[PDB]
């Protein structure tokens, strides 16, 4: 209707969404900040229409997530500290329930790594444990947890989990596709 | 030449199809999509005519499927409701609501199947009945003047007598005329038999399709898992659906707990203790639980027996079997949980034991109820020989059970959740003991018990839909009311549990229990159809000596006698029994083979 | 209006209209009975 | 303290148990064994009394098992024979001989089961029969004086008439007295029924145990394989059993050929060709093959029908059904292979098609033979009403079929292998065409056809062992003769094939075919027992209206009537049919689930 | 009888054989060379009674094997170019049919490697192909075969198969336990 | 010795003893009918 169809066909071909989901997400994005989002949004405007990280993290589905910053950063475009409509659609098509297990595993691994070197180092594990727990476990407890995780999840003796072993170990979890889910 | 072109076109089409399942940015995805689209557009002329037509019709089918999905999304209800429940309470509480919505869809499909082919043709035929008709069916569709006055008594209506007895809701209302009329020739008894068969077939098909979709994709890689304690409790320790502050703090505390006793248990690894008092308490609990199960059986049997009246001698005492069954079903689990608390087991094994005991109670109660109802029907038919209508009576019993179960569920929601919450809020300051932190803390959702309620109700619907054609139609309203009342109760009166465990951490556990219940409920319907004989003044099968005759009478109209006699030897006991034993043996050995293969699949990885 | 043949319809109608009014009232409201753990801890501390 | 000691003892015992399965030198293995033995000896005093007794009895059981294995190895025959055949011809030729030796062991076990409990008690009772006996059984154990003179006619003996008819080899010879005698009270009809049941149960159990042993260990890791062409054809390209020079050169040539067309086929990857002549030849071959199958059916039916005489009108024409069946079975595969050669398919797909056609021919012939025999028996019983003995007659038919099959196999070995080899050796110099290199090259072993012969013969034995108690005893001699003649023929007349392919490269293919044959053969026996009625002057069941009565008559002697009547409702068609349909549906869906799991097991590796 | 029992119990505990198999193999070993094998063989004599490689390769079960030298070398004792009774028992217990798949795979890998560095290099593959084929394939054919085998059997990009990948690829062969078998 | 009642036993006995003698003879012998491929190639070359 208001938008060109070809955009809708492209979005449905790229994402898991339908026309209703695209329209609902556009309404939510516009309601996030009406000043920085125009009404008519035909053309390359979705690539240039942008919002900051604070506005996206203000949303209820992301506000209470300890890894809200990581979720915003993983789906970020070439611009740093920013999110566009295409990034919004990536974020809410990866996180949806209809997404396959492989995509969830891959983006979860990309989220859990802060440096971004395709390797789950000790510092990343400690940072994510302290983010999830909010500094309630003792330092000795954190070290013990990381040591056990490395022992039972590292097979190459590298003291750092990678994509293969992480995917092997947490894809047989009967609670991953149930937990790693955001409804919108 | 052509082979390479076809291979390239197939590869490009496969890339386009699997485009969404790759972790690329939308710019990269759009680039690849446009590149492949241009490649296919320029390469479409290289293939032959057959390949071009195949691709064209495949594209048309894909476009039609996409349009159908776009239109179908508009009709899915309770999106915001489940979204809110998920945000406030978690992703294991909302499993019950997603299960209930799927059950609603299945029940609506069953209702449409039984309404298009049975109820509507009969109503249309009744509305246009001429003088020649309306007399062959007056004895079943018109309430007699003797009992017409007493149709509104608050006990005739409550027992589904009066006008409801002579309504399309029951089996005996339908005429046994072989054809609806001239120029149409619609066989209604055959429609009745085929619809009852089709509903069970579709129930099996839908349950198995859901099970396959959940197992082949979701939990396909989830099998063959070994140990992995800390990684499971850490990487899957946060529910991403939760968008509530208090629930998030509760989840953080739960994760800290889980990790702390994880390291505590893995540290000592020492398990030495033996107290005679604890063992005596455990055996006493296990004995009193079996005593309560026996009491349940005896109460159900007594309740069925004492309802020995068919004429209106008294109705304040006839309606006691639905009340007794509902009371047992809705009260005994609470006592089970109390005895389990006294037992003092580990929380996971305590929950598993409670679920097992509830399942055993439900199955035993259902079996004894069926046996008592069948014995009562046999005794009534023997004493009868103005012929009685045992099918309509069985339908009435099942409908009354469903209605009283709904009433008891509503009362339980009102008392356990609302009134208890109000009492704790407005009376914990000056109570004798600290109730807000004591045994009745504030109230919590019970996903497993509620799902078992849904499964038991659906089993009751499956059991009695042959005798009550409009039982799924009533179940639609019952399920909608249940969804709304459960959502409101959980939103208003319940608090998120500190940590909630799962029976097997699988979505197919409840589907498997539902499939077992479907088999358990289709066994006695098949036995009734094969063994029992219809009534001579009721229903569409009043002109036959069996229920299945209306089918076989038409099979014999097209098949010779000699070939039929040759076929009738496949039903020999000496051919069925070896086949059953062979299936049992092959299942037993294939069980060990499959368990070994599944165990070695992870080892070979 | 016989008690066993006309009164119960009147009672049922009154109950039904009251139930409809209550449901509509609780449809536009967002009651929340239990108090948060912070309030419980504050009350316990007193 | 005690927990650590128990864990250490368990670990040391586990190390000792799995010692042989590790790749260590003998010195290292001895060192580890002595170390663990000393550790256990010094640590045995740390455990409690219960653990000590458990370990002591486990050690005693292990010692007894080892002694039993040591004694059992002494009784395994044909070790050097199979060793020589393996060395000369390979490890796929010797698969037939290992299969035949296992079949011999199974048949010997069946013979012992049917000989301890049936034949021996009856013979002992007959030898001690007093004047009171020997008159109730004279009509079945003594040949009448009318036909005693004509007992040796070369046609009475060849048809198992005369003395063989009144021998323990047949059903009608056994008395129907409920007890063998006083002070013993041995129920012989019950022994007969129970032995016939036990033989089938043990056959199923042994076949399934062999299948499980071969699948859970040998081919457990062999499943879920993908591509791997060159590595399979190279690392498993040499048979390590071969110890012959010429066979080794043949194997080297075969490996070279395999690799050469491997690279040749992987190189071009181009498959474009369509000749109408080739397609016409293929469809003509497929039509003539079905024509030959129909000719086989018609010939079998005609042969059974024309043997309509029961009295000794003529015997040179009555013995034509075993000859016809044997001729078809032993000749049609050759024509199948000739037609396949004309078809010009790939060798592997040609072999698969030939095996499938042979299996279809065998199954169809067996089914039509059973139907014709059953129809003939029904017609004979109807025309009878000095009562005839249809069980003894069926036993005679099966025994004659087995004997003629042995004769035809011996003749085929003598002609195809010996005489053809001699003709090629002594006549290829001056023949019209080069036969030594032409179509009849020199002769080769056919593992699949011979294994199918063994399976078909065992199916014939299973079918007719209820009517002929001493049919497995005869099959023992038949199988020993077959083993010796096949070994001699392959050693003396056959040459190693240039390259021999396998049907599925599995050892459980033939076991699965054998299990299917066992089911196919136990179906008619169960039908006979459940449906047909015994003879009133034959066998141990002459006092009952059914075969199974002798069982139920004793079940009713201990079980009440009311509970029996309640149980008799489990055999309703309306309970069996939904159960059968549920098993069918669960098998169908579990098939897709298992195939997906097996496919993804390799992917997850 | 002639021999002490304790030796027989040790041999049964270590190998797959029974007393009859031990006696038969001892008779065959003595018949291989009666001069170098004493009649009474009690004590540590099995470790010191030794035969050369030529005598063992002269046996029919090993004479036609292209890898007879490798089979003799893998099971060889500390002494180079020698085989003792314990080596005989190791060789004929590994090769037997009752041996598990793992032992066959491991000793086959040890046989197929000539240098003995736990790695299946290109030179080992070429040597074993030319030994199995007897120099009938062309050089280009051998290079193509090795290239395809490396491509379809190497996953780490090392251009040299190791224990793990070899075991993964040839243990699913339905003809390995049937071929890798020596009856004696 | 009737042809149909006594001759066939004599024929069977003669055949059985001849078969036993043949089997015993071929028991201590190692016949091998086909010639090796080398001999076939030599004959073809001539
Ligand atoms: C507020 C909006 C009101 C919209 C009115 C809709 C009218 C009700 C239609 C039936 C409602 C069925 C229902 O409750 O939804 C369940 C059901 C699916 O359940 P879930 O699997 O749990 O959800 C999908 C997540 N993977 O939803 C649907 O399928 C939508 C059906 C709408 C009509 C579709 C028309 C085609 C139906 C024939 C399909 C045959 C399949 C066999
Ligand atoms: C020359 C030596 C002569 C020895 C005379 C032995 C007398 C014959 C005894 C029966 C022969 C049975 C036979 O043919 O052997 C087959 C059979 C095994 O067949 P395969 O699995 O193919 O071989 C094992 C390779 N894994 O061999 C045996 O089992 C030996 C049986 C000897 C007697 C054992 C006594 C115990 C029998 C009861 C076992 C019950 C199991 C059920
Ligand atoms: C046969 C028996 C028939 C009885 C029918 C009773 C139907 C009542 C159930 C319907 C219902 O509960 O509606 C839901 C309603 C509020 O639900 P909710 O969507 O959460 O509120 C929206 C706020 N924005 O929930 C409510 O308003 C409160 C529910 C009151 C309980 C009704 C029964 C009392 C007796
Ligand atoms: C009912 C019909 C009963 C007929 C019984 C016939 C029994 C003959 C089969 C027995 C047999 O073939 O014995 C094997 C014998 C040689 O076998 P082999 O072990 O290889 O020789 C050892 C050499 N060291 O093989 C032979 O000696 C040659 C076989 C001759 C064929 C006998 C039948 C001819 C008719
Ligand atoms: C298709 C799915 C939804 C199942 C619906 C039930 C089917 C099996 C039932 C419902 C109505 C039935 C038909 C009703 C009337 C007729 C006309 C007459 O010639 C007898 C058979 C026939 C043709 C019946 C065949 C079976 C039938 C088609
Ligand atoms: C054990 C395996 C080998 C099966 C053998 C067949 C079994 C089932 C058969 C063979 C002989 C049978 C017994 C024969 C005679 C008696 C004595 C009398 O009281 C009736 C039952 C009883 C006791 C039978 C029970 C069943 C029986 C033991
Ligand atoms: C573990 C389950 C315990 C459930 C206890 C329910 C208590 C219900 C009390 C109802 C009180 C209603 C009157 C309130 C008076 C202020
Ligand atoms: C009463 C037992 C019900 C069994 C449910 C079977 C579920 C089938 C799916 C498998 C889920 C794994 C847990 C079991
Ligand atoms: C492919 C199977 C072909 C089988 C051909 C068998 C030929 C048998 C010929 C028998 C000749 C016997 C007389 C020999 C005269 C020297
Ligand atoms: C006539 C078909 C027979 C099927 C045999 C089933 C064998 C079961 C073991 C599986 C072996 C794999 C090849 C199939
Ligand atoms: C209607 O029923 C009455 C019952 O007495 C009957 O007499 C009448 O014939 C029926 N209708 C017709 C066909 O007139
Ligand atoms: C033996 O059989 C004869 C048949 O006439 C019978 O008369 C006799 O009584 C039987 N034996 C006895 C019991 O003497
Ligand atoms: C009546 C006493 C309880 C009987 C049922 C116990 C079921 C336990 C199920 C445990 C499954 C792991
Ligand atoms: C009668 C024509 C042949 C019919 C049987 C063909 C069986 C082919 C089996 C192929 C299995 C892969
Ligand atoms: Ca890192
Ligand atoms: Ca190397």
């Amino acid at each position: 209707g208001v938008f060109t169809r070809e955009q809708l066909d492209e979005y449905q071909d790229c994402t898991f969404f339908t026309r209703k989901d695209i329209i609902r997400l556009y309404k939510r994005f516009y309601a996030l900040n009406p000043h920085k989002v125009p009404t008519n949004m035909q053309g390359n405007r979705p690539a240039i229409t942008t919002l900051t990280f604070e506005e996206v993290e203000k949303m209820p589905e992301l506000k209470e997530n300890p890894f809200k910053r990581r979720i915003c950063e993983v789906f970020s475009e070439d611009g740093r500290g920013n999110l566009s409509f295409d990034d919004f659609l990536d974020m809410f098509s990866v996180f949806s329930e209809m997404a396959p297990l492989q995509l969830k595993l891959k983006y979860a691994f990309r989220i859990y790594d802060y440096d971004g070197d395709e390797l789950l180092g000790h510092d990343d594990l400690s940072k994510m444990i302290r983010s999830l727990t909010r500094d309630e476990l003792s330092d000795v407890e954190v070290e013990f947890i990381i040591e056990r995780i490395i022992e039972e999840a590292d097979l190459d003796g590298d003291s750092s989990i990678n994509f293969a072993e992480f995917e092997h170990v947490v894809s047989r979890s009967p609670d991953f596709i149930r937990t790693f889910h955001i409804r919108i | 030449t052509r082979q390479a072109l076809l291979e390239r076109i197939r590869q490009k089409k496969e890339v386009i199809g699997k485009l969404r399942c790759q972790a690329w940015s939308m710019t990269r995805k759009r680039r690849t999509l446009k590149l492949a689209q241009k490649y296919l557009e320029q390469h479409e002329s290289k293939v032959s005519r057959s390949h071009l037509y195949m691709e064209e019709m495949r594209k048309r089918a894909r476009l039609m499927k996409r349009s159908f999905s776009n239109f179908k999304t508009y009709l899915i209800p309770w999106e915001s409701k489940i979204k809110r429940i998920e945000s406030h309470f978690g992703s294991v509480v909302s499993s019950y609501f997603t299960f209930l919505r799927w059950i609603v869809f299945v029940n609506i499909m069953i209702t449409l199947i039984a309404l298009v082919f049975v109820v509507l043709p009969e109503t249309l035929a009744d509305s246009v009945a001429n003088e020649g008709r309306f007399n062959r069916t007056k004895t079943r569709k018109q309430i007699p003047a003797n009992e017409r006055v007493h149709a509104d008594e608050l006990a005739v209506v409550w027992h589904y007598d009066g006008y409801l007895r002579y309504s399309p809701l029951f089996y005996g209302y339908y005429s046994d005329d072989p054809f609806l009329g001239n120029k149409i020739k619609y066989a209604l008894p055959l429609a009745y038999f085929m619809v009852t068969l089709t509903i069970f077939a579709y129930s099996f098909f839908a349950i198995l399709r859901k099970m396959a979709a959940n197992a082949r994709m979701s939990k396909l890689s989830g099998s063959k898992a070994e140990q992995y304690i800390f990684n499971w409790k850490l990487f899957t320790g946060w529910d991403y659906t939760i968008g509530n502050s208090e629930t998030a703090s509760n989840t953080v505390m739960a994760v800290v707990i889980k990790l702390r006793e994880s390291i505590a248990d893995i540290k000592k690894d020492a398990h030495g203790k033996f107290r005679l008092l604890q063992f005596s308490l455990r055996v006493f609990a296990n004995i009193i639980i079996c005593a309560m199960l026996g009491f349940s059986i005896y109460c159900i049997i007594f309740a069925v027996q004492k309802s020995q009246v068919q004429d209106d001698g008294n109705l304040f005492t006839k309606n006691q079997v639905p009340s007794v069954v509902s009371t047992i079903t809705h009260v005994f689990p609470m006592i089970f949980d109390l005895i389990g608390k006294m037992e003092n087991y580990h929380p996971r094994t305590a929950l598993r034991a409670h679920l097992g005991r509830v399942l055993i109670l439900y199955t035993v109660n259902y079996i004894t109820l069926i046996f008592a109802l069948f014995e009562k029907m046999t005794a009534l038919r023997d004493r009868v020989n103005n012929d009685i209508c045992w099918e309509t009576i069985i339908g009435q019993e099942i409908v009354k059970l469903v209605t009283m179960d709904l009433i008891f569920t509503i009362l339980s929601i009102l008392v356990i959740d609302l009134f208890r919450g109000l009492w704790i809020k407005y009376c914990s300051s000056w109570w004798c003991w600290d109730i807000e932190t004591t045994f009745p803390e504030y109230g919590e959702f019970k996903v497993a018990e509620n799902v078992l309620h849904i499964i038991n109700n659906q089993g009751m619907i499956w059991l009695g839909l042959f005798f009550a054609p409009l039982l799924p139609a009533i179940n639609n309203i019952k399920l909608i009311i249940l969804m709304y009342i459960r959502g409101w109760a959980v939103m208003t009166c319940n608090v998120p549990a500190r940590e909630i465990f799962r029976a097997s951490r699988s979505s197919n556990f409840y589907l498997g229990i539902l499939l077992i219940w479907l088999l358990l409920c289709t066994l006695p319907v098949g036995f009734v159809i094969a063994s029992m004989s219809p009534s001579r003044s009721c229903g569409p099968f009043a002109r036959y000596q069996h229920f299945y005759t209306v089918v076989t009478r038409e099979i014999e109209k097209r098949v010779d006698q000699t070939v039929l006699s040759y076929i009738r030897h496949i039903a020999s006991p000496g051919v069925v029994i070896p086949i059953i034993l062979f299936l049992i043996l092959i299942i037993y050995f294939l069980f060990s083979l499959v368990r070994g293969l599944r165990e070695a699949n992870t080892d070979l990885q | 209006v016989a008690p066993g043949l006309r009164l119960w319809m009147l009672i049922a109608l009154v109950g039904g209209v009251l139930l409809i009014m209550i449901v509509i009232v609780c449809c536009f409201m967002r009651i929340r009975i239990p108090r948060t753990k912070r309030q419980i801890d504050l009350i316990a501390a007193k």
